[PDB]
């Protein structure tokens, strides 16, 4: 049956489980493995393109058993696209190396020291946590354990699926997953939450209004719960800074990106005479990008004026210093719209 | 023009090419060097204007 | 500043490449149209204001296919004249929206046992300056469509 | 690089250049048209679901032929004259798409047992500039096609 | 004959008995690119004391195959016509030894369909030049770009005639990918074309009035093989 | 140090093929390639455009007439039908010393479609000269 003599039509009667294949740009992510694991053992990093690579790399039958495979799964069910292997102990030295990594996703093991080094501003990383493994205390000290940073969110519980059997689908597994699908969707500028989980993943603990208010100020846990009308879904968009700016996820990811492709814009420029021409034409580079996102949506306000700026020049970014040693600045501002967290419905007899 | 010898001897070959596009190597080849040189972003800026193109080999 | 895959991904699709399957072979073909889905609508109105709307019966497919005469070509004429009484052989008829070489698939069009009803010949005309074409009208079951 | 002979083979035909028989006789004509076959389509529907298509009965064959007014000519009228009660001489008709010169036939059509139902004489208009053109309805039993 | 550079195809027969379970019935045949082997011998109605020799039919089948698919697809899964009735039955186990390595193609009977021919192997088992489709394919590409820049002698043998020929070689290339013979998505992926000084000829080459083009081709191969996995947990 | 400046070539330095022999032309025109225009628009401001299909090429050739001449009205004059033979044209730009080629445009099945004899005019002293118009598949430009 696998091998293949004769020219014809061969029947098997076994047939292992297949996916679909999903595309993405703006959000790959990696997945942090355990030591032990052997297909990751003996290499920097490994490309995943797909669940078929996957399982033909492992050269195994998929096994509920184990983490790794499981978070896979999960990930590649809700829509993900191709994503990078790297062990934990390894990713503070590996994680910078890639470029097209956008994300990183604890499958199930502890980050904090890897977040905590590269999760900074400027780098353009995202970090997905994964909340207490038991029942969040009443009180709210549940979140204790996080450090804050604009940079990271933490989604609350963990999942279970029909073919899990002893042990569970850490949340951001299957959080990446559903970033990506948002962002093929409706673009980065657009909340990740309020949708539904794939593949009938459902949470290990019920959290009701009343547990969920203690845990969406300052260092903000995103909730899995279950509705009666919808079934399971994503009901937080918090990053764990209670800050004016970047106290939502789709903020600092939009800015992220808007971010990683003006810099990409304006590379061109580089070995170029450092004087006026070469400013006119990355101030107008990145005024086409930027328009091109305040037409897509992404931005707020009627007309472009409205919705940014850009500054690039002698006296205005750069001095004669700054000049004589080769660089060149430019500033640019943004407007980001903002969803609307709380629906106030006042109900009234007289009428 | 004293020396132009005519066309008296014509000899072709044909031989299998594989289905690539030239664009596709050149792209894999550079993203390659990127990722072997560091990957960082200096790496990157250093890389901008740097052409990498590939040709088939007839050996 | 559009690179090709995005517009592979977000443009819309033209309606000038398209491939056609007739049966187990494929058949070029100048037009094809009629692909349509249609539905009854079964309507019950109370005495006291209710208005009930549902769909009803689904309706039958009838598409037509337009192809020019080549030499030696019967194949269509062939097909519709092998009725005997009510036996016809019914195929199933695809049609793909490809690239512009045709090694890809963009979105297919599933027609399910359709079989001849009617043929139209050319037309000979002294003065005209068209080439000659032919035309087949389908009877089928049910058309679905599938994306890639 | 295109020989004449790869355009014979591969290129479909114009429809400008044709040759009509008439019984025994050839005659040149204008247009000719109607040579369409059609099929009834009976349906039955049970009362689980199933909806059987078929084949009906064939239909009969309308065409009409145009030719211009030429002197002494009556063939036509002629034809269409003779009918006495239901009595008529019923003739074949052949249409064969030819090559240039006519020497040589691509397709044929094949018309069976065609008689006369109507004539039309040409409109005489004073501000025409046209040719006196007459017209021919013919029916017959059927129609296949033969490629060469 | 049947030698590099030649274009030649040749088709041979296979045994006349049945063939051994251990699948030493090729033995007999010279490995060669340039040639295939058909199995078994033929039956027909008319046919009395003899039997028809299988390349017969199969010429006749490549002829037709070539005029409606062109020379690019494979002369399998095709019927035979006039009603020729293999003499002996060939099932899939005894197929699977004779697939391989010196390979013999095998005309068998389908209930759903009758007499095909089911085998486009040649008698080299490599990744070049294992199907017939290809072989021949590249056998009359090489005729058609000699025939094409036959004009080009008595000429210069300078820059302007290999431009010339290069342009023919171009048209001929890009009109044969257009007709579906060669993959990929833009003629760039299909074919390359190479003709001129220090790419093709030296100085002492010119000197002696020879004229070296080198072209490259991508070939499509067929699907051989199709499995059906079949599952219940739907 | 050591600016280098590159000028255009000049216009007349051409030669001309028809299948597979040249033929000293005097005129060529209309090279080029035209692409329709396919738009969408959306109601909420999305307007897409894309290249549509490829026109065909239209080409006129136009020389002089003379003695013992007439291989263009030979070729158009073989239509039989819709059978006519397609030749390849190619017009390539060339040195001064015409030894060289620097760019060519490749022309694939040309066959005519028109031929405009010379106006004779008997108040006049110049050349009578003819014109030949050709319909192609596709034209490419290859530099050398």
């Amino acid at each position: 049956t696998t091998i293949t003599t004769y020219p014809g039509v061969y029947i098997e009667e076994d047939a292992s489980l297949s996916l679909s294949v999903s595309s993405s740009a703006t959000a790959v992510p990696v997945f942090a493995v355990a030591g032990d694991n052997p297909l990751i053992s003996g290499k920097p990093y490994i490309r995943i393109s797909n669940w078929l690579e996957y399982l033909t790399l492992k050269n195994e039958q998929f096994d509920p058993a184990n983490t790794l495979d499981i978070s896979l799964r999960a990930y590649f069910i809700n829509g993900g696209g191709y994503c990078y292997l790297v062990q934990t102990t390894d990713l503070e030295k590996q994680v910078p190396k890639l470029d097209d990594v956008t994300l990183l996703v604890a499958a199930g093991e502890n980050i904090t020291t890897a977040v905590s080094t590269l999760c900074k501003p400027g780098k353009g990383l995202f970090a997905i946590f994964d909340g207490p493994t038991t029942e969040l205390k009443s009180d709210g000290t549940s979140n204790s354990d996080y450090d804050p940073n604009p940079f990271a969110a933490v989604y609350y519980p963990w999942l279970t699926a029909d073919w899990t059997t002893t042990i569970d689908i850490p949340p951001s597994a299957a959080i990446a997953g559903v970033y990506c699908s948002v962002d093929s969707t409706r673009g980065v500028w657009k909340a990740p939450a309020n949708v539904p989980i794939q593949g009938g993943l459902q949470p290990k603990y019920p959290v009701t209004d009343d547990l969920q208010a203690q845990y969406n100020q300052g260092k903000a846990l995103n909730m899995i719960r279950t509705f009666p009308k919808s079934g399971t879904l994503v009901w937080g968009a918090r990053t764990l800074e209670d800050n004016d700016n970047w106290r939502y996820i789709p903020v600092r990811r939009l800015f992220n990106s808007a971010e990683r492709d003006i810099k990409n814009a304006m590379s061109f420029a580089v070995f170029e005479p450092n004087s006026q021409p070469t400013w006119e034409r990355v101030r107008s580079a990145v005024n086409n990008y930027l328009y091109s996102l305040w037409q897509q949506g992404g931005l707020a306000g009627n007309k472009p004026d409205d919705a940014y700026f850009v500054q690039i020049g002698k006296d205005i970014t750069m001095t004669d210093d700054d000049i004589k040693q080769g660089k060149m600045i430019i500033k640019i501002g943004m407007a980001a719209v903002r969803p609307a967290e709380f629906i106030i419905l006042q109900f009234t007899q007289n009428t | 023009e004293d020396n132009v010898i005519p066309v008296s001897k014509i000899s072709a070959s044909v031989d299998q090419k594989p289905n690539l596009d030239n664009s596709q190597i050149n792209q894999a080849l550079i993203d390659k060097l990127c990722v072997e040189l560091g990957g960082t972003e200096d790496v990157r800026l250093a890389l901008a204007k740097v052409n990498l193109t590939t040709k088939p080999d007839t050996e | 500043a559009i690179t090709p895959e995005q517009i592979a991904v977000e443009y819309p699709i033209p309606t000038y490449r398209f491939v056609v399957s007739v049966g187990d072979e494929q058949i070029p073909f100048n037009n094809v149209s009629g692909l349509d889905v249609h539905y009854d609508v079964i309507e019950y109105k109370d005495g006291i204001g209710n208005y009930y709307k549902m769909p009803g019966q689904r309706q039958s497919i009838n598409i037509t296919l337009r192809k020019g005469v080549f030499p030696g070509d019967t194949k269509l004429f062939d097909w519709i004249n092998s009725i005997q009484l009510n036996q016809v052989e019914k195929k199933d008829i695809a049609i793909s929206l490809t690239n512009e070489a045709g090694t890809e698939i963009l979105m297919t069009w599933n027609v399910a046992n359709a079989f001849p009803t009617s043929f139209t010949s050319p037309s000979f005309d002294a003065t005209s300056n068209e080439i000659a074409v032919q035309e087949i009208a389908l009877t089928a079951d049910r058309v679905t469509i599938q994306a890639a």
